């Protein structure tokens, strides 16, 4: 017996000038074996501009988020009834992760959601909680893949997007992760994240 | 054993000798740290060990030192109450959670009269310790690799009645006959004597 | 490991009468480096090439043997060996040595010089093929490269484009990874010519 | 990997799926895991590939010479006695589990054969990863006596549990038909798993990277 | 270490079906084979475990009694999604005391014309489907049932009830520590019932299965 | 990694690359390893980044409390005795950790090394991390007291720059701060591939 | 597995189950353990499959060679010989439990047992396997010498039935074999008609009180079977 | 250790062997393992002898408490449940096998288990200790419900004479108590007045031919007795 | 690594030079051995590892190329082909009985012409190799502790064109950066150069 088991799949998100695109796959995965090919618990809504997005362990996660949700209603009631920006929960978790050290959870996380000026951006974590902010990231079991590409798409060391242009990015990122990772397929969920709100959609993948 | 320390007594003195080198691995950070650290007016104990231990020790010896002083009129502690209390420290540590202190020391005093009433024998002292907590007298005295080489020389020159002249040259060549055979690079060492006007520095000695 | 211990990566790619095949040029013990000039292409005739990657020693002793067994064929057969023949005595050699293995694992690009076939194999270190009609990578940087191909192939590219889609895939891979870099060579392979490319990359 | 086969009335149906994986990686989704032995006797194997490639083409090799020699079409016993003892002598470290189907003189046979030399005959078996899920459509659906196609249903049938309820099968079913008279290959007889979303085309201008020497040379 | 086996679950057109077997098992020996192993709880959900028997026993007592005395105490029924809430909580602080539950749960019920199935795991994985299984039953009978949901509708009761006793067959010819002898719950109409035990036709007279065929020396 | 820092006449620099390897993967490229503790005093981190990160957050909280309550700046080496405290308190407790820390205070500028074991150690030039060795090379040749601060960015910045060419945990962004007696500056970020084109010559 | 063998006057009947496992999965649920070595003798093999395969077929091979040799069938302490000779050489390297049983002129009917380690029992009965365990105590009450050829297939087709109701690793098919003067009799019982199992026993068919209703007593009556 | 309860019309009846041992030494062979808890309730004990004398004591300790407290006899599901608690919070330091049993006039006779790991069970006979594995099938072929007390008290010493003449950690005397309305009925059976022993039987009485006479015949006979 | 051992080459030459230390344990027992081993008129190869794997290795080459040389009319064998021959004994070593050779090696030598039929590029080649089989022309390379600071040194000073008078220089200060850095003691070096007119000993070099 122990007390940790990877449940598989893959996150990613994009920022932009006054946006940014979220997405989790929903195969939850067991020893050999799939649990469902429905799971919604990799990304989960802290305020209208912040979200967490998590892989790894899904029992952890789900300790997690409900942790942040109290420590953010506390807030509110200390301050006034007023929400916490995505800067203050992003150095919040970091703090709570380490608070762990000594058992920590087993997840990757990622804390996204518009800044103050009401730009996009993107904050990844170790384990116990060291991050930077960024304009793209994901983690997972596809990420060795999906990663070099956003690198090569979005920075273009070796050689201004819409909306519609970042999300068929992702799309076609999340479908070529299906075709060679054994641990992520079935769906994406994704989250359209601007200062009016927060639009969702769910895209296909392949179910072998 | 990477760092070598040596002190031996004469009759109106004591002479204590350590290696400058602070290591991580195999690269030489700095080799000049004085790791001979006076105590009082009249006491000094050279350690050997990593930098963490060994100065966190010194600390709460010389602190629990001038806490007594106080609670008595400002007056010097003999020899043997300081090396008394050291070794009570080191094998109190040994039995706790935290787990052993892991320095060796060589402690050295020169004791002189409180007033008119004290009838002290006046005079150098030196001690031996290890980490443990064992505790000795003796008129010379090492710790580290080249302490076996500097033992052999002292049994066949050392005598009480050395001169202060005579005694510089003895511990010059017992520092260089460590530099000569242990592999472990102690390129600099820092001395100081022990007498009945204080703590000095021989600066004639490297 | 041991088959990360020497550093390197290699890729081979299909066109429409053509490949391309590239390697990087890091050579190391761990993460110091020796050398920055090292690349891990062998030409074994004007049809084939070899890529090693793995142990630097077995990559060095393996190539030998495998040129001096090329050696005494065309002096026995009066002809040069073919793509399919050589990646099969490739995996006989491997396979002969099961229970104490070569740490190396090669990747072979060949084009039938009569019909304009490719043909691409990679395999394990015990000789085990596999061959696809797209794509085989190998080497320290493996899992980003072969996500990269994945999503820059594509069918019927002719030699400057293609060239274009595995330099890319090569240097955006290399970044992610401390074991392999310092730019990287390529060879452009067609019926008619063979043309050879250094590449400029990163300097860490 | 889910390796199938059958009895049927007239002969054996084998099957597999074809995905090829290292570690969580699929390295290639058409590896072909249907092996030629003889010209009225077939193979799938799981297992380390590099093991299953060499039993099996040894064998089929000896077989070949034995046909020369003696005049005689091969026998599916005598390819099963061959594996038998080749995997037994090396006590498992050759690892390798074959199903091994074919028909000769005394009518259609289909064995199993584990890594450590055992052997089973029956009239239908699975191997693998995949072969408990596959194994789960052998027990509803076999039954006496069936027509080639009932066969032929049933094998991808099994396969197709593989492929979608273990992360180590998929891609596609390949089968193989093997009568007295013929052996047929139907490579791509069911592919459930297209493409969804068309593959976004990613154009590099020629001139993109930048090059520092050159080399030419004409062959 | 008493134990007990596989569990499985389906949904249909107005209800949940949960069934297993009768048995518990000591390692390979086959100990009681006349056990109850499913249990209701409150007015709405059933539930059943694979695995360690006595912590399956301390969990569902300890469950049982919160929810009969939060209602005789006047905080109303608690409905099987809170019920599965619950249970998940305290598997969770268990495995992080490293004190685990050794069980793998599937719960059931049927609470507002709308029917609930759920499987936890003993590090407190927890997922919600149209079918779930427990022990064997996760390798054997899920690739069954998930091919009939297929079809476009749902399955009627009586198509769920085959559905069913074919993997409890395939159970029994493959599951070694096994026996023939099953029962199924049923939840809908917001209540639960449990059937009496029954046992599935089998088959074993296939030519292929004669003395002569599977002999190995001829 | 690889920082490193040195004590001159015109005050104290510090250098640091900023690749985060757990030793094949690179996680980033763009780490910050100069932590802004507050603005009279700077430190680095080698080791673990969540370690030197929370603990130099927790020293920069206690160094404003101090400025709160006895209305004046601490010294450099009560604030680098307070981290060691820290660091020996968990001795035990598996922490990676390699930190410089500088100020100028009263007695003038000062730089301190201080590790996860409770090592606390004052000199006038240190470098840490897996490229120290070969950071040492350059810098030992070039090294003396009367540097100007321009010439003492640009060896500062050469000594980086080769430790990153040789060593494959360190790469990325080469950035150098000046501690001085206003304070602390930024002087300088350049990317090590541009620097690598204006040093073969 | 479950195997064993019995004497008769004039003969023997040896008895299996029919399940192969790799613990707690069944790979086979049809396997032939009667194994045959000669005309009118049988081994039974419990262990590896792989190592009993390999041991029955080379002591059949030495016994058809020695009986090409003499112009004689071969008696039964021949090839139980041959086969401890195998078994006892390769100790260290194998799991095998072996009876060699059958009939000859000179000695009649004869049992021989060859467990783990090599050593040789002549016999009157053995048994072997994982559920030989449940048996010694069946046979301790309700075995006799001198049974006919048909009381003694109808005895161990009912001992195989009770070892596996209670083994996990036994199941499946009864299988048996009966060697006399005459011609071997072969007869396989499929599980639906099986002389004993627990889910046909009226003792076992009442589910024990392990989940009383919700009470105002303490005394225990019936499960619950239907919500409150 | 062999421990075994069954239930009869109207009560109880409890069985054990005597032997206590280190594994090859016996170190009493006149142990007691049925346990008094209450004067018409008692439990077998088996596994750790210090872990399983600990726990009844302090089982009895609160059931007199308790019996003091209510002014009545305590029910034998008050008994199960308390040993049950202790058995299931210590399992990690404890080797026990327990079965209690008793008469109380609410639910008249009752058993039940309580195995390694700390569950309850309520059955109509329970088996423990290292021999039950011998009796599993002795009971699925010959016991009924409804005996009488005197079949039951014959019936449970015929089984504990089978399972010690196999198991070697087990021996000595036959120890039973009945208990019903009426009072407590103890009896003990020496070994020499054993109903089962193999030394005794006539099938195993004649030696197995392991030591026949060099010969010039293959014809296997007699084991040689003399010096040639 | 606890000897260091350095190389490069210029233009017409080769320097090559390596520490003197031998040691058992923590003592130093001599530290003035030459383990720069000439192996023909033109060639050298220093070499770092325990005296045993060491010498029994340098003694197989030379016995191997002075056979070669006495079947080819005792003419000069060039410097890729000792290269060759080294690396397949060290490979071939690691996959047999006894195992690898634990030694470390930098060869270099100067390359002549024949005859008037060679058709050879005269010049000066080094090649590093490791203790696996390893091997690799290098304009320069070090082993042992050492290394990495002497390699970061030549990566900012090193030129083709240095002239031997700076060469010497250049290699005086890798020397003494090692005694600076590296705690092991490695007092004591020697260097040798190999030209066009063959090997000669650099004596202003410690």
């Amino acid at each position: 017996w122990s007390p940790y088991a990877d449940n598989g799949g893959t996150i990613a998100a994009i920022a932009g000038k006054n946006y940014v695109i979220l997405g989790g796959d929903t195969r939850l995965n067991g020893d050999f074996c799939i649990h469902t090919r429905d799971d919604r618990t990799k990304l989960f809504q802290l305020t209208e501009h912040t979200f967490l997005a998590s892989t790894g362990m899904q029992a952890d996660r789900l300790q997690l988020q409900q942790m942040l949700k109290y420590r953010i209603q506390w807030y509110q009631y200390n301050n006034g009834g007023k929400l916490p920006s995505t800067k203050a929960i992003a150095k919040l978790t970091s703090t709570m992760l380490y608070q762990r050290r000594f058992f920590p959870y087993y997840t990757f996380n990622m804390v996204v959601g518009l800044d103050e000026k009401g730009a996009g951006v993107c904050y990844s974590y170790d384990p116990v909680g060291s991050t930077e902010p960024f304009r793209y990231g994901t983690s997972g079991s596809a990420s060795s893949f999906v990663e070099p590409l956003m690198d090569c798409l979005l920075t273009r060391q070796h050689m201004e997007l819409s909306m519609t242009e970042t999300l068929e990015m992702l799309k076609n990122a999340f479908t070529g992760a299906a075709e060679r990772d054994i641990f992520t397929g079935d769906a994406v969920c994704f989250h359209i994240i601007t200062a009016d709100g927060i639009r969702s959609e769910l895209f296909e993948l392949r179910n072998d | 054993m990477s760092e070598t320390t040596i002190a031996f007594r004469c009759n109106g003195f004591v002479l204590v000798a350590a290696a400058g080198l602070n290591a991580f691995y195999y690269i030489k950070i700095m080799d000049t740290e004085d790791k001979v650290t006076q105590l009082d007016s009249h006491k000094v104990v050279a350690c050997a060990g990593e930098n963490g231990p060994r100065v966190n020790f010194v600390e709460y010896i010389k602190c629990n030192m001038a806490l007594k002083r106080m609670r008595e009129h400002g007056r010097v502690i003999r020899t043997s109450a300081a090396a008394s209390f050291m070794r009570n420290a080191l094998a109190g540590a040994l039995r706790s959670r935290d787990g052993a202190y892991l320095v060796n020391c060589l402690l050295a005093g020169y004791d002189v009269a409180a007033s008119s009433d004290d009838d002290i024998a006046t005079g150098p002292h030196l001690y031996y310790m290890d980490y443990l907590g064992t505790m000795q007298e003796v008129p010379y005295g090492c710790h580290g690799y080249g302490a076996s080489f500097v033992i052999a020389m002292l049994d066949r020159l050392w005598r009480p009645d050395l001169t202060a002249q005579e005694a510089v040259d003895l511990m010059q060549k017992c520092c260089d006959e460590v530099k000569k055979r242990v592999v472990i690079s102690n390129d600099k060492f820092i001395c100081k004597a022990v007498t009945e006007n204080g703590v000095e520095i021989v600066n004639t000695v490297s | 490991s041991i088959l990360t211990y020497s550093g390197g990566s290699c890729l081979a790619m299909a066109g429409d009468g053509c490949f391309v095949i590239v390697s990087d040029n890091r050579l190391g013990e761990q993460l110091k480096t020796i050398s920055m000039e090292v690349p891990k292409l062998h030409v074994i005739n004007e049809s084939i090439v070899l890529g090693l990657t793995g142990l630097r020693t077995d990559q060095q002793t393996f190539s030998e043997k495998v040129r001096f067994r090329n050696e005494l064929y065309k002096l026995r057969e009066e002809r040069e060996i073919g793509g399919k023949a050589f990646a099969a005595l490739v995996s006989s050699m491997l396979y002969e040595a099961r229970f104490g293995p070569w740490f190396v694992e090669p990747v072979i690009a060949s084009i039938d010089k009569r019909t304009g076939e490719v043909y691409l194999c990679a395999m394990d270190l015990i000789g085990a093929p596999c061959e696809p009609e797209d794509y085989v990578c190998a080497g320290t940087c493996a899992e980003s490269l072969h996500g990269m191909c994945e999503a820059l192939w594509r069918p019927g590219l002719g030699p400057e484009e293609l060239f274009e889609v595995a330099a890319q895939a090569m240097l955006s891979a290399c970044d992610r990874d401390s074991l392999s870099g310092y730019g990287a060579v390529a060879a452009i392979v067609t019926r008619d010519k063979m043309t050879t490319r250094l590449i400029n990359g990163r300097k860490d | 990997t889910t390796i199938v086969g059958v009895v049927y009335k007239e002969g054996v149906v084998l099957g597999a799926d074809t995905r090829a994986t290292e570690g969580s990686i699929v390295a290639d989704k058409r590896c072909k895991k249907i092996h030629y032995m003889a010209p009225n006797i077939m193979c799938c194997g799981a297992g380390t590939a590099a093991d299953t490639e060499a039993v099996t083409n040894m064998v089929s090799a000896n077989l070949a010479l034995h046909r020369l020699d003696t005049g005689k079409q091969s026998r599916v016993h005598e390819a099963l006695t061959m594996l038998k003892r080749h995997l037994y002598r090396y006590q498992g470290h050759v690892s390798a589990a074959l199903v091994l189907g074919g028909v000769d003189v005394e009518g259609p046979f289909l064995a199993t054969v584990a890594p450590h030399g055992s052997t089973d005959r029956l009239p239908f078996v699975s191997m693998g990863s995949g072969s408990i899920a596959a194994m789960s459509a052998l027990e509803t659906g076999y039954k006496e006596n069936m027509t080639l196609e009932e066969a032929k249903e049933l094998v991808a049938s099994a396969i197709r549990k593989g492929i979608f309820n273990d992360p180590y099968s998929g891609t596609q079913v390949d089968l193989c038909v093997i009568t007295k008279t013929k052996t047929e290959l139907l490579i791509g007889y069911d592919k459930p798993n297209e493409r969804k979303y068309p593959k976004q085309e990613i154009r590099f201008p020629p001139g993109t990277t930048p090059v520092l020497r050159e080399e030419i040379r004409r062959l | 270490m008493a134990s007990g086996g596989s569990v499985i679950g389906v949904k249909y057109n107005g209800g949940v079906l949960l069934a297993c077997d009768t048995l518990l098992s000591y390692g390979s020996l086959a100990k009681w084979p006349n056990i109850p192993r499913m249990k209701l709880v409150g007015a709405y959900t059933v539930m059943c475990a694979t695995g360690d028997y006595a912590d399956f026993q301390e969990m569902t007592t300890m469950i049982e009694n919160h929810v009969n005395r939060q209602q005789m105490y006047g905080g109303g029924a608690l409905t099987p999604n809170e019920v599965f809430c619950y249970l998940q909580r305290h598997v969770y602080h268990k495995r992080s005391q490293f004190e685990p539950c050794l069980c793998r749960f599937v719960v059931a019920g049927c609470h507002g014309g709308e029917p609930f199935l759920g499987g936890v795991d003993d590090v407190g994985t927890r997922w919600t489907d149209d079918c779930v299984a427990a022990g064997y039953g996760a390798y054997v009978a899920l690739p069954l049932l998930r091919q009939a949901l297929e079809k476009p509708g749902g399955l009627t009761r009586e198509e769920a009830i085959r559905v069913i006793k074919d993997c409890l067959r395939v159970l029994f010819y493959r599951e070694c520590r096994a026996i023939n002898k099953f029962q199924i719950a049923d939840a809908t109409s917001d209540m639960v019932s449990i059937g009496e035990p029954f046992e599935v036709e089998t088959n074993w007279e296939y030519d292929g299965f004669c003395f002569e065929k599977t002999a190995i020396i001829r | 990694t690889t920082t490193l820092g040195f004590h001159f006449d015109g005050g104290i620099i510090l250098a640091v690359d900023s690749r985060a390897s757990s030793g094949q993967y690179i996680s980033s490229q763009t780490v910050m390893k100069v932590l802004e503790i507050n603005e009279y005093l700077l430190g680095t981190m080698a080791g673990g980044a969540a370690d030197c990160q929370y603990w130099e957050r927790v020293l920069g909280m206690e160094c404003r409390l101090w400025e709160l309550r006895n209305n004046c700046r601490i010294s450099v080496a009560a604030a680098s005795k307070i981290l060691a405290n820290i660091t020996y308190s968990y001795r035990n407790y598996g922490l990676s950790m390699g930190t410089m820390v500088a100020g100028w205070d009263q007695f003038g500028p000062s730089l301190y090394y201080v590790d996860d074991k409770g090592t606390r150690v004052k000199h006038e030039l240190f470098s840490v991390g897996s490229g120290s060795i070969y950071a040492y090379g350059v810098l030992d040749q070039g090294y003396r007291k009367n540097l100007t601060v321009e010439e003492a960015c640009e060896l500062a910045r050469r000594s980086i720059f080769h430790a990153t060419y040789r060593d494959g945990a360190s790469g990325g962004i080469v950035t150098v701060y000046h501690v001085h007696q206003g304070g602390w500056t930024q002087i300088s970020r350049d990317d090590q591939t541009k620097l690598y084109d204006r040093y073969v010559l | 597995t479950t195997i064993m063998a019995v004497a008769f006057k004039g003969g023997v009947v040896l008895a299996a189950d029919s399940r192969t496992s790799t613990g707690t999965y069944v790979v086979n649920r049809a396997s032939n353990k009667l194994t045959k070595l000669a005309e009118k003798i049988y081994c039974c093999r419990s262990g590896s499959a792989a190592d009993t395969q390999a041991l029955a077929e080379q002591t059949a091979n030495y016994l058809e060679s020695y009986e090409i040799d003499t112009s004689k069938p071969v008696n039964v302490t021949t090839a139980a010989n041959i086969f401890k000779k195998l078994c006892y050489m390769n100790k260290w390297n194998i799991s095998a439990g072996i009876i060699v049983a059958g009939y000859d002129p000179l000695n009649g009917g004869s049992v021989y047992s060859i467990p783990s380690g090599g050593s040789c029992v002549k016999l009157d009965y053995a048994l072997g396997g994982s559920g030989s365990i449940f048996l010694y105590s069946f046979f301790d009450a309700n075995y006799k010498t001198g049974m006919s050829k048909e009381e003694c297939v109808c005895f161990c087709q009912r001992a195989v039935a009770h070892a596996y109701s209670r083994d996990g690793s036994s199941g499946g098919l009864i299988r048996t074999i009966a060697l006399h003067q005459g011609e071997p009799e072969d007869m396989t019982i499929p599980w639906t008609k099986t002389p004993y199992c627990m889910e046909k026993d009226p003792k076992y068919r009442d589910l024990a009180v392990q989940n009383p209703p919700f009470s105002s007593s303490a005394k225990i009556t019936v499960n619950q079977s239907r919500s409150e």
